[PDB]
């Protein structure tokens, strides 16, 4: 079963904070809560690999008091004054703690935005289902529904727009449980039969999610997962198939640690490797069955964010539509929101931070 | 040989030379004299001394190297920093001089001034009667930027690894005079008049005619084959300065000197003392005025530094500890005191040891359940030892300066700027001299065999201490009544007589009668070092901690923290519910160092300069005018350290890092813990706290 497996090979450690802790803690190691709520134009850290060094080192002449991907993730502080982040951003109205993002360039190299803000309608806008579209589609079964709106569908500062990767920062605390499906598959993949494997990667996640923590009320019917699949409605990818699945972290629960993360992946890859729904359903397609790259959540490295492609896979959504859902037009959204889709997000009394597994 | 009743209000050496002769060097120092109505006058005497009497101040250098001690005299302007001793053996030497020739001097008391109108010199000193002329005060507020290239600044640490800085930048200052003449440099005098002063560099452009008297007098000294003239500044309506850079102090003060000292007559010495001119720093903050201006500079209530000035002549703590005694006249009081003592409390003077285990006191870690403890004290036992004991010396070896102890050990009970110097000098003229050490060492062990003694029959049974200050449990008490306020009475006058009676017996006089001070009534107490006693009351709430460290405002915090654990685990009269009870404050004491994750002079501990730390960001070089307010004690944060001070405000900084100090912090709350329940509950379970496991995340 899968409790055996989180009763023998996990051990949590929790940490129950409260009261004003909470907020605090909540504050300075999850991004800004206005970091992610969008803005009509981007103030932000955006340059080369070799122009971030230099204007790293022309901050580091203005912050003497004390002390380029450990350097860039670091620099994070607030005080009753700008933060020192803004050193090197130039505004005075940052808030930190803040993204960092790696962004692959045409033909070659790497660049690094840290940014305070951004345009997330820029990014989300040819990918959004209007509220009316949504709400008229008139399709009753879920998968039924979820299948359709997932057919309607439709320089290092504009770089940024087409590749975008977001650097995991230990520092900060984990809100979201992002997973980075590869699925390999030797023969090609119909589209709904992936729908429905994807209803059945759910179901086990959940199951998992919910065994691992104990205190919070996930509903394994209405609890939002988020996929995101990479364009290669015809499937039409043959060899490998990308998903991106996005999880709140339940109620009361913050997840510490590039370790804890890393076990969590795992409990969730074995769960959804032990429902016999979910490996019939794909079964036969898929090679290999590790289906979870477990090593992307160590510090310092790089996930690509929804929406973006690769130097071109555009993440976009398949709505796998919770099975008694509640809001629907909100769950459609959702898919937009990049608090949903980034590691260290602002979450949505007392907290426990799950900070060890093992 | 006119006699005017005056006093005194400075005494301050002007010049130092030596005659057509090779082994001696006379002095010429400058009185500060004022009438009865205030009005001022300026009076010079002068002084020989021989190279014996600079040695014993010294505690052996050559009277070669104190008369050129008159370079002084030009702008080279920091000539202490070379040899800061010479100058505190020059300085005392010259006060026991003018005492011994002289007569009694006094500052701010009604004296007698003799003269020699021939030559001009006070020739005698005697005191006199009359309502003297209240000191009147100055307050003095200055600022200068000195441009000191902070790579010089770092090739002295490089030289002396601890060197506080404000000696760094002294010695730079010294290296480059000039440093000093193109310096930014604003004074303010207030006067009850007004003196401020621009200067955008002060070599370059209220009066300085109603702020200072320039006085020049004409004088025959027996020294000189010729009439020279002493130009001075005599003070006009104030007698001291009240204010800290003490290099602008020393360039605002070089530019006066500069600027009177213009014309052909005689230039004064120019010379300062302070803890900023060792390499090593010193504890207490003062700042030594012993040449050109003529009057002090009480860098700070205000009455004690001005009491402390007059009664001891000005040389504290200028001068050390030579202000009792010298040096190396110190063997001979030690040697003749302990000759005057009986046999079997020399035996004990020529046996001590610093560790040695004279009284039996409870075993560390050990507790005392519900009984009458009481915790005794002797105020200041050491320095009325000291001075009994050099009285009872005194044939080894004049007295003026054991005059001057005396002073300081009847002025304490009432005063508390004499305690404050007894505080400071009593160690340091054991430091001076460890025949000293051996000789308290020996009598406090006499003190505290008697009070075991006594306390056999005063249903007294001490527990701990070192016997000047001690507590015991009065293991006779019912645990209760109000018969407990006798039994206590009754056992602080025996002790009080006993002690007082083999004082006597020993022909050690003290000053002042012995009186046993009570610091308190405790019922409970649990001791975990040899240091580390904590109490408490249980019939109201009330307890006295000891042997926790404070470092800095972050174990203040935890101190509270532990006091309060420990009224809650004694508030349980099993061991285990006490291990509850201590990770529950462990837990809330880390949270709520979360909330404070950010403050950084919060975290920041202070290090001694003997104490290995970390080491200087060279960033810190170029701190300015705030090196020079690094005297003692660095305070430092850390991982890489950085010394809070040396940067200007606010801080910007990487996160503190607080997994380290409550790391520290949290190692002391585990050895107070410890021994708490070792001793109250019998567990041999050293208390651990689980850091790395539970609560690091949070600092991650």
């Amino acid at each position: 079963n899968i409790g055996e497996y989180v009763k023998h090979n996990v051990t949590p450690r929790e940490t129950v904070l409260d009261g004003d802790t909470a907020k605090a803690y909540l504050r300075a190691r999850t991004y800004a809560p206005g970091a992610l709520t969008p803005a009509p134009a981007y103030c932000g850290a955006v340059d080369s690999a070799t122009k971030m060094m230099g204007r790293l080192a022309d901050a580091e002449k203005l912050l003497v008091p004390r002390g380029r991907l450990l350097r860039l993730a670091a620099t994070e502080q607030q005080g009753p004054t700008p933060p020192a982040i803004a050193a090197l951003i130039r505004n005075a109205a940052v808030q930190t703690p803040l993204p960092v993002y790696r962004i692959s360039m045409v033909p070659t190299g790497q660049a690094f935005a840290a940014l305070a803000w951004d345009d997330w309608a820029r990014i989300t806008r040819d990918a959004r289902l209007a509220e009316a579209v949504v709400s008229a589609e008139a399709h009753p079964d879920h998968g039924a529904l979820g299948r359709r709106l997932t057919d309607r569908i439709r320089d290092a500062g504009g770089q940024m727009y087409v590749n975008r990767n977001e650097i995991f920062n230990g520092a900060l605390a984990i809100t979201n449980i992002i997973l980075d499906l590869d699925i390999a598959l030797k023969e090609p993949v119909p589209f709904r039969r992936l729908h429905e494997a994807l209803g059945h990667f759910r179901r086990g996640a959940l199951a998992a999610v919910q065994l691992l923590f104990p205190a919070a009320r996930v509903d394994p019917d209405a609890y939002p997962c988020y996929f995101f699949k990479s364009a290669c409605p015809v499937c039409s990818c043959t060899d490998k198939i990308g998903l991106r699945v996005c999880m709140p972290v339940p109620a009361p629960y913050v997840v510490h640690g590039s370790l804890t993360m890393r076990g969590v992946a795992r409990v969730i890859q074995q769960a959804v490797l032990l429902d016999r729904d979910f490996v019939e359903a794909i079964g036969s397609y898929v090679k290999n069955f590790l289906l979870i790259d477990t090593g992307v959540y160590a510090h310092g490295h790089s996930l690509r964010l929804p929406y973006f492609a690769k130097i071109c896979g555009r993440l976009l959504p398949v709505f796998v539509i919770p099975p008694a859902c509640k809001d629907v037009p909100a769950f459609v959204a959702a898919h937009a929101d990049p608090r949903r889709f980034h590691f260290h997000a602002p979450p949505t009394r007392e907290i426990r931070v799950l900070h060890s597994l093992g | 040989i006119v006699w005017v009743e005056e006093s005194v209000s400075a005494i301050t050496l002007y010049a130092v030379w030596l005659p057509p002769a090779r082994e001696y060097f006379h002095a010429l120092v400058y009185f500060v004299c004022r009438n009865a109505a205030g009005e001022g006058r300026a009076r010079f005497a002068e002084v020989s001394v021989t190279a014996t009497e600079l040695r014993d101040f010294y505690g052996s250098q050559a009277v070669v190297a104190a008369a050129r001690a008159a370079t002084t005299p030009a702008a080279s302007p920091l000539e202490p920093l070379e040899n800061p001793t010479l100058w505190r053996a020059l300085y005392a030497c010259v006060l026991a001089a003018l005492e011994r020739q002289t007569g009694p001097v006094a500052l701010f008391a009604p004296l007698r001034i003799g003269s020699d109108p021939r030559t001009g010199l006070v020739v005698k000193v005697e005191r006199a009667w009359g309502p003297p002329a209240a000191p009147r005060a100055a307050l003095l507020v200055a600022e200068a930027n000195i441009d000191i290239d902070p790579m010089a600044l770092a090739a002295r640490v490089a030289e002396h690894p601890d060197a506080r800085l404000a000696w760094a930048r002294l010695a730079a200052i010294r290296d480059t005079p000039q440093c000093a003449s193109a310096a930014s440099l604003t004074v303010n005098i207030t006067t009850g008049a007004l003196f401020a002063r621009e200067y955008q560099t002060l070599a370059f452009p209220g009066a300085f005619g109603d702020l200072v008297e320039v006085c020049e007098v004409g004088l025959r000294p027996r020294g000189h084959p010729q009439r020279v003239t002493a130009r001075v500044l005599l003070p006009r309506d104030y007698d001291y300065f009240v204010s800290f850079s003490a290099p602008a102090l020393v360039a605002l003060f070089r530019q006066w000197h500069t600027t009177v000292h213009a014309a052909p007559a005689l230039a004064p010495v120019f010379a300062f003392l302070g803890p900023e001119f060792e390499v090593r720093g010193g504890p207490v903050p003062y700042f030594a005025v012993l040449g050109f201006p003529g009057w002090p500079t009480f860098t700070v209530l205000v009455r004690g530094a001005a009491a402390a000035y007059a009664a001891l002549l000005g040389a504290w703590p200028a001068v050390g500890a030579r202000v009792v005694l010298p040096p190396r006249a110190w063997p001979g009081v030690a040697s003749a005191a302990a000759g005057c003592l009986l046999p079997a409390v020399r035996e004990a003077v020529a046996r001590w040891h610093p560790a040695t285990k004279i009284i039996q006191l409870l075993d560390p870690p050990a507790a005392v359940g519900p009984v009458w403890t009481a915790r005794f004290c002797f105020p200041g036992l050491r320095a009325q030892l000291l001075a009994a004991l050099a009285d009872l010396g005194g044939s080894g070896l004049g007295r003026t300066g054991l005059a001057r102890l005396d002073a300081l050990v009847v002025a304490a009970p009432s005063e508390p700027w004499a305690g404050a110097v007894l505080e400071r000098l009593v160690p340091d003229t054991c430091n001076a001299c460890p025949a000293l050490r051996q000789l308290l060492g020996g009598v406090m062990a006499a003190v505290c065999l008697q009070i075991e003694e006594t306390a056999s029959s005063v249903k007294f049974a001490v527990c701990g201490g070192d016997g000047g200050a001690f507590w015991g449990v009065f293991n006779v008490d019912p645990q209760d009544a109000d018969a407990a306020s006798g039994v206590i009475e009754d056992a602080r006058r025996a002790i009080e007589t006993a002690v007082g009676a083999v004082l006597r017996a020993n022909a050690v006089r003290l000053r002042h009668p012995l009186c046993l001070a009570l610091e308190g009534v405790y019922t409970h107490a649990v001791a975990w070092s040899q240091a580390g006693v904590w109490f408490w009351n249980s019939r109201d709430n009330t307890d006295h901690l000891g042997g926790f460290p404070l470092r800095g405002p972050a174990y203040t915090t935890a101190a509270g923290v532990v006091r309060d654990t420990l009224r809650r685990v004694l508030g349980l009269t099993d061991a285990l519910t006490a291990r509850g009870l201590m990770e529950d404050a462990c837990d809330r004491l880390i949270l709520d160092a979360f909330n404070k994750r950010l403050d950084a002079e919060y975290w920041s501990v202070r290090v001694s300069p003997f104490e290995a730390s970390d080491p200087l960001p060279p960033t810190a070089f170029r701190g300015g005018a705030l090196l020079d307010a690094e005297h003692y004690w660095r305070r430092v944060v850390r991982s890489v350290g950085v010394p809070v001070d040396l940067y200007p405000r606010p801080l910007v900084l990487p996160p503190v890092d607080c997994a380290h100090h409550l790391r520290e912090i949290l190692r002391e709350i585990e050895l107070v813990f410890t021994g708490v329940l070792a001793g109250v509950w019998g567990e041999g379970g050293k208390f651990v706290y689980p850091f790395d496991d539970k609560m690091s995340f949070l600092f991650a």
